[PDB]
């Protein structure tokens, strides 16, 4: 049950990195419509979605690292 | 036969016998710019010469493996390599002109 | 009784590790001893040893716990994860994973790693380096367990799609030869990560990755062969989906190299039955807009022939008009006139289907009209000394 | 072995011949330029792709070839 989970998982990934607009797992006419998709907006809302959270988290560790460092200046001078 | 197995390489391929004979001509001086000393200006000779050689042999390549597998193939005058040839030649000609 | 207590106790345990003041939280005292330069390396490692054993034993209970204490081994298991740093936490779990000899306690470890890189930056680049080799150096330990077997490359997967550019090459070299191995392993889902692996590794690795395809696409296209006899394989959709996902990765990698055997790769994608048209026409644009035209004309016409003139499949004909409608419409004028015999010999097949197609009357006549069109857009774009004798 | 052959049979040769030879001499002018790609690979490759490894490796070259011709001359 957790290797099927993986294996699609895997593939997912995949999926949206190559082709982000195509639905996930879990015919003329279609061509044309495909062919219309905008899919570099979906790469960039992606891309920015991503970077958000890796700049929140970095924050963080700067903020959190802050803290820490005055600590140890406070027990260095007493 | 050899003979007409040659004399349609002359009829497809007239560049064929010139390439062959050029290969022939310039090996041993390709091994002499290696053997001669590692000067700026036999260095590069060595570039352009070196360059001029693997754009020959590639074309035999080429030519052997189509001849074998498409038959509609006729003309190798319409693949690029032959582009390559003319660059890589005039080139090393420079590069012949160096002392 | 028993139980009961066991359900409080992991909810003190809860409290006290909880991140509810600079003295109270157990974070920032770690990072103190860390960022201070007299604190004993000693006892820095000390608490690396101690954090090992912590996050050894709690994983213990979740792999051997009943839903409400399971609920809170995971507020726990959150809550030892964020103790240290990654840095720390590489180093301190790392050999922990040779040292563990539950497969379930190393499932879960494996995964940890994983889930700590997936929120880190460029910082952490020589640490995953660390990694990237330790997680190599234990697949031939692991190839006996499948599930532990998937999950290490799933990390590697995940690894090199990040920043795997930055990772260093000899890694990067080193994991395309461990994937290629592992494409023939018999387990499906052990041939689905190693597919992703080589796919994520090609993509890093680009023209460099040359010295390995005669190991990558003809394996590939041999599993195919397999996939389509074994249509009662569970994993058969993502076993499919990931053969397809491959030639796609390499597809916008390499066009020029694999425009030799872009024949077999339209069969793959004609034949592909279990996965959905929309991925299959996806694929499809990218051959168009990445690789020469003229040597898709060419094949289109043996592709045709041999398999899906006699194929009857709706799905493979349908696939085969759209790439014939895609390739025409995109072809230059100079190219159109070269190729020109071998699309009017495959005209002249095109015409030919009533007598042998199985279909009834309107889909017949609906493929007829789609190459009429097509026809006409081919035989415009030309001159007449070529019509002429084709005429 | 290419120059052994053509001092007109090379169709009756193997290509594998001729292919290795390329691998020899752009090679040296790979290493020469180290003194995109470390080794032109001709093991299980037909003409066109070794000819693709040929072209990238040789298009790079040009420029720096072209310039130190004019310095030379």
């Amino acid at each position: 049950q957790t290797s099927k989970y993986q294996a699609t998982s895997v593939v997912n990934g995949l999926l949206s990195n190559l082709l982000p607009g195509v639905p996930k797992i879990r015919n003329l006419k279609k061509r044309v419509q495909l062919q219309n998709r905008d899919v570099h907006k979906i790469k960039k809302k992606c891309k920015l979605v991503k970077k958000k959270k890796v700049k929140k988290h970095k924050l963080d560790k700067e903020q959190l690292e802050q803290l820490a460092k005055h600590q140890v200046l406070k027990k260095h001078q007493h | 036969d050899d003979e007409a197995r040659d004399n349609y390489l002359r009829t497809m391929f007239p560049e064929f016998a010139p390439l062959s004979k050029e290969f022939t001509e310039l090996a041993p001086k390709f091994d002499e710019l290696k053997k001669s000393e590692e000067n700026e200006f036999n260095k590069l000779k060595l570039i352009a010469l070196g360059s001029y050689l693997g754009t020959i042999s590639c074309y035999y390549s080429i030519l052997l493996h189509e001849l074998h597998n498409n038959e509609d193939f006729t003309s190798m005058k319409g693949h690029p390599v032959m582009e390559k040839i003319l660059t890589t030649k005039e080139i090393w000609r420079q590069a012949s002109e160096l002392p | 009784e028993f139980l009961t207590f066991m359900n409080n106790t992991f909810e003190f345990i809860n409290k006290i590790t909880e991140e509810t003041d600079v003295r109270r939280n157990l974070r920032l005292k770690v990072y103190s001893v860390l960022l201070d330069e007299t604190s004993d390396k000693k006892l820095i490692r000390n608490i690396r040893e101690e954090f090992g054993t912590l996050l050894e034993g709690v994983l213990f209970f979740i792999n051997s716990v009943t839903t409400e204490i399971k609920e809170i081994l995971f507020k726990v298991l959150g809550n030892v994860l964020q103790i240290l740093p990654v840095d720390e936490f590489v180093n301190a779990v790392l050999p922990l994973l040779s040292t563990s000899t539950n497969e379930d306690i190393r499932y879960h470890l494996t995964l940890v790693i994983g889930s700590k890189f997936e929120l880190e930056g460029s910082e952490a680049i020589p640490i995953v380096n660390n990694v990237m080799k330790v997680l190599l150096d234990r697949m031939p330990l692991e190839s006996k367990s499948v599930v532990i077997s998937q999950v290490i490359l799933n990390t590697m997967t995940a690894l090199v799609s990040k920043y795997g550019k930055k990772l260093e090459g000899s890694i990067l070299t080193q994991a395309l030869t461990l994937a290629t191995e592992k494409v023939s392993s018999d387990m499906t889902e052990v041939k689905i990560s190693s597919l992703a692996l080589i796919t994520n590794c090609v993509q890093v690795l680009g023209v460099k990755s040359i010295a390995f395809y005669p190991k990558i696409v003809p394996p590939s296209i041999k599993l195919f062969d397999a996939s389509l006899a074994d249509s009662s394989n569970p994993l058969k959709e993502q076993l499919q989906v990931a053969i397809l996902l491959l030639f796609a990765g390499l597809i916008k990698r390499i066009p020029s190299f694999l425009m030799s055997n872009i024949l077999d790769v339209l069969h793959v994608i004609y034949f592909s039955r279990e996965v959905d048209s929309s991925i299959r026409l996806s694929v499809i644009s990218l051959i168009i807009e990445n690789i020469d035209l003229k040597e898709v004309l060419k094949v289109l016409f043996r592709i045709w022939s041999t398999e899906i003139a006699t194929s009857n499949d709706t799905v493979a004909v349908s696939l085969f008009l759209s790439t014939l409608e895609s390739t025409v419409e995109n072809i230059d004028k100079k190219s159109a006139t070269s190729q020109s015999p071998i699309f009017f010999k495959l005209l002249l097949s095109l015409f030919e289907f009533r007598s042998i197609s199985s279909f009834d009357n309107n889909t017949i006549s609906r493929i007829e009209a789609s190459v009429h069109e097509i026809s006409n857009s081919y035989v415009l774009k030309m001159n007449d000394k070529v019509f002429r004798p084709l005429f | 072995e290419l120059f052994g052959v053509l001092k007109g049979r090379i169709i009756l040769k193997d290509p594998s011949a001729t292919s290795k030879d390329v691998k020899a001499y752009i090679d040296s002018v790979i290493n020469t330029c180290k003194n995109e790609l470390d080794e032109i690979t001709v093991d299980g490759l037909d003409a066109n792709q070794v000819w693709w490894q040929v072209k990238l490796v040789l298009d790079s070259i040009d420029g720096d070839l072209i310039q130190g011709i004019q310095e030379l001359k």
